[PDB]
RNA sequence: GUGAUGCAUGGCCGUUUUUAGUUCGUGAAUGAUUUGUCUGGUUAAUUCCGAUAACGAACGAGAUCUUAACCUGCUAAUUAGCGGCGAGUACACUGUACUUGCUGCUUCUUAGAGGAACAUUGUGUGUCUAACACAAGGAAGUUUAAGGCAACAACAGGUCUGUGAUGUCCUUAGAUGAACUAGGCUGCACGCGUGCUACACUGAUAUAUAUAACGAGUAAAAUAUGCUUGCAUACUUUUCCUCCGCCGAAAGGCGUAGGUAAUCUUUAUCAAUAUAUAUCGUGAUGGGGAUAGAUUAUUGCAAUUAUUAAUCUUGAACGAGGAAUGCCUAGUAAGCAUGAUUCAUCAGAUUGUGCUGACUACGUCCCUGCCCUUUGUACACA
């Protein structure tokens, strides 16, 4: 599907050398297999952000979100909740008044982050700013990426 | 050894650091495998295809992009690559080869070497856009 | 503590205020100045804080107040300007002026460039509103100074 | 006396005490017409 | 040392003068770095009234901040600063080791 | 090797009009791999002649306000159409497109009396007509745009008055005839 | 009008045309055969 | 005096007009006047050439100014980077991705001074005059693109509701002054504006992915003491941008952190169109979000005639729009957002900024509007 004749070699080492959506999906699947992260209470009847005016329709969207968050963390040095919210923003059609940008429902994100920290994937750094990845977690992510790459090659 | 040039489309400066290496070619921290949309991918790969994939096994490339939207960014990247490879050739490889490469690029199209000079013209009062005025009913 | 932008604007405002104050005070003076009997002025400023066009305009206003034949006064002013070495001048006086309705009166001598950044540079302009019998007479004086060279000329040796 | 602290009638032009059309950016607090006249002295030049 | 001002050419001249002063002796002077000119733009609507096809006018008070460094004693720097100067260019000296 | 869409090479293509060749340049420097060129095609009178035909088609497709300035989408649609052409009604899609273009231009038009049409103008009209027809087919149907467009193209190639553009052209011709 | 049904050279449009069906059903059929625009043979 | 009068005026602004127009010196042709300032060619231009009772000026145009366009691989290096290099964490081959700690280059980042296009070279058309068209070169060939500036003369155009610019007349304690309490500017059989949102499948829906530029950001409250919710006394963060950490479905809240700003908000990314993968499936449909109903907040002394915001639900008109009419020629139209202005709160406005990037001219006087010469006029309030 993705593969093609390219004019260079790809150092498939870290997650930045992997296609995103597929990777996310894979991570979600892995999570599901594990049963490493829960699905709180309110998750199953909440709306992800003001602009969505409708539920997710993905069943295991939470897992996907978590995966995305991990990737984001890997990408940036130190990333807050506000930043995360901003990242997962969309257009809110206000019916008749024109669209505005809409900040995501941060609570769910926060919960996810908390869960991750409990599990030992993210790390609230006392120096600098809000919650980056923890080294072990990063390593795990890298491994997963590598695995994905291998699969794709196969 | 190592050569730094830029591309430029709209605002969107892609700075291509072209170094001695094995032939990987990257964007900020990501392979050119990604870029973003599958459709536009060819606009980045095209100079490489023109020059040949074997010629770039001596040359590593990193590209830092900043500013602009998507298509513009891609264009900038392309431009950087075009300027970059040629610049490298002019210095550390021969002149004849460089000339050949330039000729090839010219035959394909402009924009690879020379830049797109267009930029967003200031909006003017009495309207929303540059030229587009409002509306009179009489 | 106040930011740079904020500071600059404030300074500008202060300058303007000072200028206005000077204008209010010195109806009897050839005023231009703005660089810091006068004791009182100094005190006032402290309390607050914690050839030329303007002068000519002022003179004109004074003359008007005194009560001259207007045209004659204007002519005199023009002559004075000429003497003071001006390449060109222009005075306007619009308002009531003798008749009830309307009546703007131009008084040019030498040539007066109007358009371009040269105009902005090489003319001093000034505007006073002399209150009189049954309203206001409206001075505007415009002087073209000696150039540091005009963009139109191409002086071959 | 009634709260005159936050509203259009709270503050005014520095210059002529007008409550309408005050340039309130950078704490200039001059009603725009007045500003237009004193834009030279304040150091606001029209370029573009 | 930070030199904040409104008038470009004057500022430039001042900078040049200070450079010259430095070049005398004893001063490891970093070159003048002009900062991002944060332009105060006011877009006022011309015309007191509401008559006429509402023309605006973009004023721009464009402040030039200029910056320059040194490794020196206070008195010497003060002396250097004394080029006479005038009300137009706003000077500030920072005498910090850090 | 030089190619388009990494698939249809246009070294195999043919033309057989002369005038149309002169007008539309699918050449050595008007080679292209994906339509999206940021070319300066409207800074001169005849610089639109250098423009590749695929690009033109894409531009045409791009029309109608709420879909305006969505180049990528248009490109995708055209790619899909090409694929369809390749698969069902098996032929080099470029050739088909060329044929359609050849078909499409009304050779004589009316005015305030009958006059002839320049080749470039005719080509432009054809481009417009094909896209407009496709759009019409799409609008409040179901079918899908790419499929409809493909169908239209095929019809044009055939030279058959089931599609809209061809019909329009015919009408124009008739009008011209009537005039003179 | 054309109320298409649900209970009973490959593309969805073609399928819709042929057996008179919703295009979700067409998609489903395609998927079954295999076992955001489509092309199949 | 936000009383009356812009037909008493000032200044300022609009239009005539961003078009090319206005004027003088002398000369010439009872007077108003004309000429100059023109048959023609040319120009974006009374821009030039050429003809000539004119010759020569001046303002206007042009130049100038400000940006944006490409270079100096000269000037400079923070509050910008690039490397340099330690320190690691992952994986490759015999380097790549990512953070903490320390400190030659200036390509990118900032911004000062310079440079570069003059139709240069080439070839056409042109009185082979002014000049135009094409080609090459080139960053660029419509004064390179965009503005800004704005002559003369007006309009009985607007504004005394911007002004303590300002005349007269009115009003002056049962004030048309100021101050306070509500209420109204938003009231609605209807007509005409400017917009926004739509009418779907190039689409909604929902996940995921991508990526901007201009910006803009500092009298009231907290805690303790002394007395009768109030005052007094003492003392210190908060008044704007919000990082971040927690609570909250959501809005928001509480705690704290940086920032008087290339440092922090935040900007090697603050946006949406984008794109990719799913759910729909042409059915007023999940298109559409009007109208309504009921809460939870925030702003404020005060929210009802609902400030705005959120949550649930309500599911109206509209299947591309008649007579008419607007805007537009290249980073433009359109789409998409977004910063700022108002701001205690509130963009559907304006004003900037970007992002996705079409079609069609490359002309003409057919309409419309201006301008010119001739011509006619009983009009000159034209
Ligand atoms: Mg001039
Ligand atoms: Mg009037
Ligand atoms: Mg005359
Ligand atoms: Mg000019
Ligand atoms: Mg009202
Ligand atoms: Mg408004
Ligand atoms: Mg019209
Ligand atoms: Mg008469
Ligand atoms: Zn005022």
């Amino acid at each position: 599907r993705l593969l093609e004749p390219v004019p260079f070699v790809k150092t498939n080492n870290c997650i930045k050398d992997v296609d995103a959506d597929l990777f996310i999906r894979s991570y979600a699947t892995h999570l599901k297999l594990h049963n490493k992260i829960t699905y709180p209470k309110w998750c199953t009847f909440v709306k992800t952000g003001k602009g969505r005016k409708l539920a997710p329709l993905n069943e295991d969207w939470y897992f996907i979100r978590a995966s995305s968050i991990l990737r984001r963390l890997y990408l940036h040095p130190d990333i807050g909740v506000g930043f995360l919210r901003r990242q997962f923003s969309s257009k809110q059609r206000r019916g008749v008044a024109p669209n505005h940008t809409s900040l995501a429902s941060g609570k769910i994100l926060r919960s996810i982050l908390q869960q991750l920290e409990n599990l030992g994937y993210v790390e609230q750094n006392p120096k600098k700013k809000g919650r980056r990845l923890t080294t072990k977690g990063e390593n795990a992510i890298n491994n997963f990426a590598r695995y994905i790459n291998k699969k794709v090659y196969n | 050894k190592r050569v730094q040039t830029f591309g430029k489309k709209k605002t969107a400066v892609a700075v291509a650091t072209v170094t001695n290496g094995k032939g990987l070619i990257k964007l900020n921290g990501k392979n050119l495998d990604l870029v973003e949309p599958y459709i536009l991918k060819t606009k980045v790969y095209e100079p490489l295809w023109l020059i040949g994939s074997g010629k770039l096994k001596n040359l590593d490339i990193r590209i830092r992009v900043k500013g602009g939207g998507q298509t513009s960014q891609i264009y900038a990247i392309r431009q950087a690559i075009g300027k970059g490879i040629i610049s490298y050739y002019q210095k550390y490889v021969d002149e004849s080869t460089k000339k050949e490469l330039k000729d090839v690029l010219l035959r394909y199209d402009r924009s690879l070497l020379v830049g797109d000079t267009r930029r967003c013209e200031p909006k003017k009062f009495g309207g929303k856009g540059a030229r587009a005025r409002y509306q009179k009913s009489y | 503590p106040i930011s740079k932008k904020r500071k600059f604007i404030n300074d500008g405002v202060f300058q303007a205020e000072l200028n206005e104050f000077l204008a209010r005070i010195l109806a009897e003076d050839g005023y231009s100045g703005v660089e810091v009997r006068i004791r009182e002025l100094t005190s006032l400023v402290q309390k607050r804080f914690f050839l030329c066009a303007m002068a000519q305009a002022e003179s004109l206003r004074y003359k008007l107040l005194k009560g001259l034949a207007v045209r004659r006064a204007c002519y005199g002013v023009l002559r004075h300007i000429m003497e003071s070495g001006a390449k060109g001048c222009e005075v306007i006086v619009s308002g009531k002026l003798r008749a009830q309705r309307a009546k703007s009166m131009k008084f040019r001598d030498g040539y007066l460039i109007s358009t371009g950044e040269p105009s902005k540079r090489f003319v001093n302009t000034a505007t006073r509103s002399a209150q009189l019998k049954q309203g206001v007479l409206g001075i505007k004086v415009k002087i073209m100074l000696p150039t540091s060279i005009l963009p139109d000329n191409i002086s071959v040796l | 006396v009634h709260p005159k602290k936050y509203g259009q009638g709270s503050r005014q032009c520095r210059v002529c005490s007008n409550k309408h059309a005050i340039i309130r950016k950078y704490n200039i607090n001059i009603c725009r017409q007045c500003f237009r006249e004193r834009a030279d002295i304040i150091g606001f030049k029209k370029y573009r | 040392i930070a030199l904040t001002s409104k008038n470009l050419r004057a500022i430039e001249k001042v900078c040049s003068d200070i450079m010259k002063g430095a070049k005398e002796k004893n001063l490891n002077v970093s070159g003048p770095v002009r900062l991002p000119v944060k332009t105060l733009r006011i877009t006022t609507r011309k015309s007191p009234c509401g008559e006429g096809t509402n023309t605006w006018d973009r004023f721009e008070l464009r402040i030039y901040k200029r910056l320059i460094d040194l490794y020196s004693q206070c008195e010497v720097v003060t002396q250097m600063t004394s080029i006479n100067i005038d009300p137009v260019v706003e000077v500030e000296v920072i005498i910090t080791d850090s | 090797d030089i190619k388009l869409f990494k698939k249809w090479s246009y070294e195999e293509i043919n033309i057989a009009d002369l005038s149309l060749v002169d007008c539309i340049a699918v050449s050595q420097k008007a080679c292209v791999y994906t339509p999206h060129t940021a070319g300066r095609y409207q800074k001169k009178r005849f610089r639109k002649a250098l423009c590749p035909i695929v690009e033109r088609l894409v531009n045409s497709m791009m029309m109608h306000g709420r879909n305006n300035g969505k180049k990528l989408k248009a490109i995708r649609i055209v790619a899909y159409a090409f694929e369809i052409i390749h698969l069902m009604t098996g032929e080099n899609p470029l050739q088909v497109f060329v044929n359609a273009v050849q078909k499409g231009g009304p050779r004589e038009d009316s005015t305030r009396q009958a006059v002839d049409v320049s080749p470039l103008r005719r080509v432009n009209q054809a481009i417009y007509l094909i896209c407009t027809g496709a759009r019409n087919a799409a609008f409040r149907n179901i079918k899908s745009i790419s499929e409809c467009l493909a169908e239209e193209i095929i019809n044009c190639a055939n030279e058959s008055s089931s599609s809209y553009a061809i019909k329009k052209k015919d009408e124009i011709e008739r009008v011209a005839k009537a005039n003179r | 009008k054309l109320n298409h049904a649900v209970f009973i050279v490959i593309t969805p449009s073609a399928i819709a045309e042929k057996y008179k069906v919703n295009l979700s059903v067409a998609r489903a059929v395609i998927n079954h055969l295999a076992d955001s625009q489509k092309l199949y043979t």
